[PDB]
RNA sequence: CACCAACUUCCUAAACUUAAAUUGGGUUAAUCUAUAACUUUAUAGAUGCAACACUGUUAGUAUGAGUAACAAGAAUUCCAAU
């Protein structure tokens, strides 16, 4: 009975759900790497990317400026979003934020966690997953097949 | 009778091991330090000529025993079950290492050796099967190839698909049995005695002995089967999960003696392959690949 | 108590009656007190009955060990190794004499529910009944509806 | 109170003859008066049964239950007192032979209710016992094959006797 | 450790192999599909003629959605769009083994990925030489109308006019109350009804001291296989293999269905006029138009309807 | 509704020892290549992740000292430099955070 | 043209002929004392002298049940903090 309802139910209601995401987003737009429960971090991820879309539009656009105010509680971050975050992402058209699952919380609450960040941040690189090198047994065999097929092609 | 050949070789193998162990009296502790990235700085005191690299893994944890295939003793690859000789540095190599060159070769030789064992005992006692050698082929070759000479009476018969399927069942049976490889260093004089009947094996033994300053030779035993080993092999057969004898092709320049190249594929439990990927690699192996 | 207890089949020690009957009771030991009312009845048994019993059964070694004691005790040992002890506290000579005679006659076999009154190693002489008995054969052994 | 699992760690066996099989080691460790339910603790104890100690120290680490950390601590004390004070050559040559949780001494308190009424509350404790035996985990139970199932039926029929007769 | 491990296709593939593997599989699917593109030139089974009492095979289609449609009488008929996608006969059982009086054919559709299927399913499809299909279904087919396994099926199997029947799983609505599931009236909201508004009434009779089996009680609704009968075929789009079926068809949009010739008595012998085994475009007996319409249907681009 | 009879330990032992109520074993545990500590395949390694976060806190603390106020976030790009490193020409006009320690291996 | 069927009756060994308020009779478990016995016994003298049942009293532990119910606004540079 909640089929196609993209949104979650968080906070004390619809408005509260909007105000909790405004705080994670402002922390993200400020620190560029923020932690939260997997559910809430994933809920924001859509909102996080769309700010860059408005930032790309530019300062002059009235709609971008107005939106950047409701979604940035601290008012020292609107200049940053437009003048450093937006220039960085001009080349890209998507994939602004990187989300990964940090182990469960060691709090006695034991909630699922995730770390969300902005790509190209100055902070130390996250321990991302690494796929096996082409030299590994299985990988090397496939490469031999590719060479054979490329010759056949 | 072939059964007699296996017994005498087995007995010779046991005698060579017994003298080596008896040759070493008392226990002399030798210092070996862990040089790997994780768990660095650990130092094991081990028994000379008795302790094995597997024991070093046993102290650290069960993960090293399960996931370690080879060990780098002072920058050289050594079999996990091969006893240590002197103080050195030990580094364990898994399959998923960034530079698995040594691991791949060890697995490569290992699989083709199990292939040789299957062939000799697969034939009927009426016919005559002799093993010449297996050429060292890069893993990129797409399959491991063992050359086997056959009796003239079989020169007109080529195995069918059913015959190829039978070999894999025997190969899988060896894998299921989970027989550890036995690593032995043998002087040429003893090695010739164990394989005097096989002229090609004798010639191969001569080449190995000539290469080294001494007459030391490398002998590996898989249960009953005994054969010379080019390089360090996998500790156990169970390390293999997928196995397949792709096809066998007669060597065209075999006028004096007919030889058939037995080509197969295998993948370890670690690096398992999906069904569709397995088929494509299997098909490639059927193509005959020459030795460069 | 039948379902609550063990059971066995009728049995002997070493096929007692096939050859020569051998007395199963092996030893009786009785401890008595010189000055004790409870053992008074047993003291009479030793005075008169014990000598007669010893001669009557010459395969039963009898040990009498008067000691300062509170309860006279008789311990019976059989040839199969089974032991049995019965309290003789304040029993008259008549009771002991009857009690001892039961011990001599019994064997070491356990006193538990005996499943069957009878035992045979060759129950059948003419051949144990099997389904094919009393069944007539047919010419060429043709099973019903077989054309042949 | 009765602390017998502690004493069993002090049993001394007589020396072996030159050809006797090498006796596997046994270790006896436990923790008492744990603030946890014995019923809740059993699920953690039951899980690890019949496993190695580097295979039971991995499953525990990623469990959310509070007892998982408590058990893990007594599976590391056992893994240390075995190598130092019971002569176990290899840390990775052990397996959890037995593991169970027992009731502890509890405390009685008052849980209040809504009409001047109440009920008796018990603050629950428990103990947790583990034995480690040197040697790889015994191979798992192999299900009976169809042939084995059929054989038992025949064996059952073969035992049949003519009942209630000579 | 020395225990069972969990793995998937991507776990080991490297960066370069990842794209190559996802590309090699795509190449194979095209080649396999092309191999079966010519049924009649691949040792087809004998094509027996039609006689009374024959039953044909049916297709499995994907439910794209709905759209309006008008007839030359001016009335609007809501019609649904069903797309046939890679509909290939898979297996052919014989009469006796099938356990029915009639034989049975399996008709799969909607090719899917190969990386998340059990090894047994992949092996069966490899022997058949076709890419795996999302769903299997069984069609009761007379011996005369049998088609060789692996024969591709297309929307030309049907023609405008024929009444057809569609069956598929209904939309799953989850655990629901007695009111919504069975349309129970319920209890009034006011006048003193205390905590009883949507609850079931009296379960059963008191004396029997039990509840009759099959009683209507709260439970999961939907996600149950259901069939709709007597649905006319308004139009057939050959190019995109789209059949226009009157009214509503069970299931959600993009849900696979089982289209089949109607079993109603009036539609007993409507298969005679249509292709008896099936239509084979590779045969090229006749080149059909892209869009096939029914006589009553008012085609677009025609003059506006005038009720003279 | 109240129980009409006490439930026996045999019936209780049937309900609470059912397979549905037991802990299901985890098959996705592995060994981190770098540190060797245990991790789930679809999750990051806590030991390695803790190193990154600990460095992040130190860097963020240094940033806080420099700014010295709530609303002092600089629009210009941020950058972190360690001892022995000097800003490049391409790095001109970028805020610099100074750290006494040497450049960590993971940091590039 | 009969068989099966209940300690009715017979038979080997025995026994000596019919629900419960009430009524007569013979013994026995435990403990203390007298006098003894001395691994736990005897004849007498005694008595707080025997509990599967009173919504009995006290203590302990189950069942319902690991159930009903209980609690901390977010991020960070972080718990006498922004
Ligand atoms: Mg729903
Ligand atoms: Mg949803
Ligand atoms: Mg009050
Ligand atoms: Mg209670
Ligand atoms: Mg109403
Ligand atoms: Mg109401
Ligand atoms: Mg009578
Ligand atoms: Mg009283
Ligand atoms: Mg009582
Ligand atoms: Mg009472
Ligand atoms: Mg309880
Ligand atoms: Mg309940
Ligand atoms: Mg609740
Ligand atoms: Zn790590």
């Amino acid at each position: 009975i909640s089929h196609g309802r993209v949104y979650r139910r968080l906070g004390l209601g619809p408005e509260s759900r909007i105000h909790l995401l405004r705080n994670l987003l402002t922390g993200l737009v400020r620190h560029e790497r923020i932690e939260a429960t997997w559910a809430r971090a994933d809920e924001m991820r859509g909102y996080a990317e769309k700010l860059i879309d408005y930032g790309k539009l530019g300062d002059t656009n009235e709609r971008a400026m107005r939106m950047a105010d409701f979604w940035l509680t601290e008012k020292d971050l609107i200049p940053k979003l437009f003048k450093v975050l937006a220039p960085r992402f001009q080349g890209q058209n998507g994939n602004y934020t990187r989300m990964l699952q940090i182990p469960n919380r060691k709090e006695q609450d034991r909630a699922k966690m995730a770390v969300i960040e902005y790509k190209g941040n100055y902070l130390p690189p996250l321990p991302l997953p690494h796929r096996d090198s082409n030299l590994t047994l299985l990988n090397q065999l496939l490469l031999g097949l590719q060479q054979d097929l490329h010759h056949n092609q | 009778s072939p059964t007699e050949l296996t017994e005498m070789r087995n007995d010779l193998f046991n005698r060579e091991k017994s003298r080596q162990l008896s040759l070493t009296p008392r226990t002399e502790k030798i210092e070996v330090k862990h040089v790997g990235k994780t768990d660095p700085g650990t130092v094991f005191v081990m028994n000379k000529n008795i302790s094995t690299p597997y024991s070093c893994a046993m102290h650290l944890s069960e993960w090293y025993c399960s996931k370690s295939i080879l060990a780098l003793v002072d920058g050289q690859p050594w079999d996990m079950y091969k006893p240590l000789t002197k103080s050195c540095e030990i580094k364990f190599l898994t399959f998923k290492d960034p530079d698995p060159k040594e691991v791949n070769k060890a697995y490569w030789r290992s699989c083709a050796m199990m292939l040789g064992c299957v062939i000799e005992r697969a034939f009927k006692d009426d016919y005559v099967v002799s093993l010449v050698r297996a050429p060292e082929v890069p893993v990129i070759a797409g399959a491991f190839c063992y050359d086997v000479t056959l009796d003239k009476r079989l020169d007109e018969w080529m195995p069918t698909k059913e015959n190829l399927r039978s070999f894999t069942k025997d190969a899988h049976a060896l894998i299921y049995r989970d027989l550890p490889f036995e690593t032995l260093d043998v002087d040429a004089r003893v090695a010739l005695e164990i394989f005097q009947h096989n002229k090609y094996k004798v010639d191969f033994i001569e080449e190995k002995a000539s290469q080294n300053p001494e007459r030391i030779v490398k002998l590996h035993r898989i249960g009953d089967f005994i054969d010379v080993s080019e390089g360090p092999l996998i500790p156990r057969t169970s390390v293999c999960f997928q196995y397949e004898v792709s096809a066998v092709h007669n060597l065209n320049p075999s006028q004096p003696n007919l030889i058939r190249r037995f080509q197969g594929l295998s993948l370890p439990t670690h690096l398992r392959a999906q069904f569709t990927i397995w088929d494509k690699l299997v098909e490639r192996s059927r193509k005959m690949v020459t030795e460069d | 108590t039948g379902r609550g207890t063990s059971s066995r089949f009728l049995t002997s020690v070493l096929h007692n009656g096939l050859g020569r009957y051998v007395q199963q009771l092996q030893r009786l030991s009785l401890s008595l007190s010189r000055d004790a009312p409870s053992s008074r009845g047993a003291r009479e048994f030793v005075e008169r009955e014990v000598t007669d019993f010893a001669r009557r059964n010459p395969g039963v070694v009898v040990y009498v060990n008067p000691r300062p004691c509170a309860m006279p005790r008789i311990v019976a040992e059989y040839l199969n190794g089974a032991v049995r002890e019965e309290n003789v506290n304040s029993k008259s000579v008549e009771e002991i004499k009857s009690l001892v005679q039961k011990l001599a006659d019994q064997s070491g076999l356990d006193v538990i529910r005996i499943r069957k009154p009878f035992h045979t190693d060759n129950p059948s002489i003419q051949g144990q009944w099997h389904p094919f008995t009393n069944k007539r054969t047919a010419l060429h052994g043709l099973r019903p509806r077989e054309l042949r | 109170i009765s602390r017998k699992w502690e004493k069993k760690n002090k049993i001394v066996y007589p020396p072996q003859l030159p050809g006797e099989p090498r006796r596997p080691a046994e270790i006896y460790h436990c923790r008492r008066q744990i603030k946890y339910s014995k019923d809740k603790m059993w699920y953690l104890a039951k899980m690890i049964r019949g496993m190695s100690i580097d295979q039971a120290l991995a499953q525990l680490e990623f469990n959310d239950k509070k007892g998982a950390q408590i058990i893990k601590e007594v599976l590391l004390e056992a893994q240390d007192m075995a190598v130092r004070d019971h002569n176990v050559e290899f840390r990775s040559n052990l397996h959890i032979a037995e593991s169970t949780s027992g009731r502890g001494q509890c405390l009685k308190r008052i849980r209040y209710h809504g009409r001047g009424r109440f009920g008796i509350m018990e603050k629950v404790y428990c103990h947790y016992f583990v034995k480690l035996v040197e040697g790889p985990p015994p191979p798992p139970e192999v299900p009976k094959t169809a042939v084995d199932h059929a054989k038992d039926y025949i064996q059952q029929l073969r035992s049949r006797t003519i009942i209630h007769t000579l | 450790l020395h225990s069972k491990s969990s793995t998937w296709w991507d776990e080991h593939l490297s960066e370069e192999n990842l794209s190559f593997v996802k590309q090699l599989v795509s190449d194979e699917n095209k080649t396999q599909l092309t191999s079966k593109l010519n049924p009649l030139k691949d040792e087809p089974w004998p094509l027996h003629p039609w006689e009374p009492g024959s039953f044909r095979v049916g297709l499995i289609a994907l439910k794209l959605g709905m759209m309006p449609l008008w007839t030359k009488d001016g009335q609007k008929h809501a019609v649904t769009l069903l797309q046939v996608q890679d509909c290939h006969v898979l297996k052919y059982t014989p009469k006796e083994d099938h356990n029915g009086k009639i034989a049975a054919l399996t008709v799969g559709g909607k090719t899917v990925s190969r990386f998340y299927k059990p090894d047994s399913r992949l092996e069966f499809y490899r022997d058949l030489g076709l890419p795996p299909k999302q769903i299997h279904k069984i069609f009761h087919v007379t011996d005369n109308a049998v088609i060789k396994p692996g024969t591709p099926l297309y929307a030309a199997h049907f023609r405008p006019g024929q009444y057809v029947d569609v069956t598929a799983k209904t939309i799953g609505k989850g655990f629901q109350g007695v009111m919504k599931r069975w349309g129970f009236k319920g209890q009034p909201a006011s006048h003193g009804q205390t905590k009883t508004h949507r609850r079931p009434g009296a379960i059963s009779t008191g004396d029997i001291a039990r509840v009759w089996p099959g009683t209507k009680m709260p439970g999961r609704m939907g996600n149950q296989n259901r069939t709709v009968y007597g649905l006319k075929v308004w139009r057939v789009n050959t190019k995109h293999n789209i059949i226009y079926v009157n009214g509503s068809v069970p299931g959600h949009k993009n849900c696979l269905v089982k289209i089949k010739d109607s079993t109603l008595p009036a539609y007993k012998d409507s298969c005679k006029n249509l292709p008896f085994p099936t239509y084979f475009p590779d045969g090229d007996e006749e080149e059909l138009p892209e869009d096939l319409f029914d006589e009553s249907v008012w085609q677009p681009s025609e003059p506006s309807i005038t009720f003279a | 509704a109240a129980p009409k009879n006490r439930r026996t330990i045999e019936v209780n032992r049937c309900r609470r020892r059912n397979p549905q109520k037991l802990i299901k074993i985890k098959n996705n545990i592995d060994i981190c290549p770098e540190c060797g500590h245990l991790k789930q395949k679809h999750v990051l390694c806590g030991y390695c992740y803790e190193k990154v976060r600990q460095e992040t806190t130190k860097i963020r603390q240094q940033i806080g000292a420099q700014e010295g106020g709530p609303f002092r976030a600089p629009s210009v790009e941020t950058m972190v430099l360690y001892t022995g490193e000097k800003p490049s020409e391409k790095d001109q006009g970028k805020r610099i955070v100074e750290r006494n320690i040497k450049r960590p291996s993971w940091f590039t």
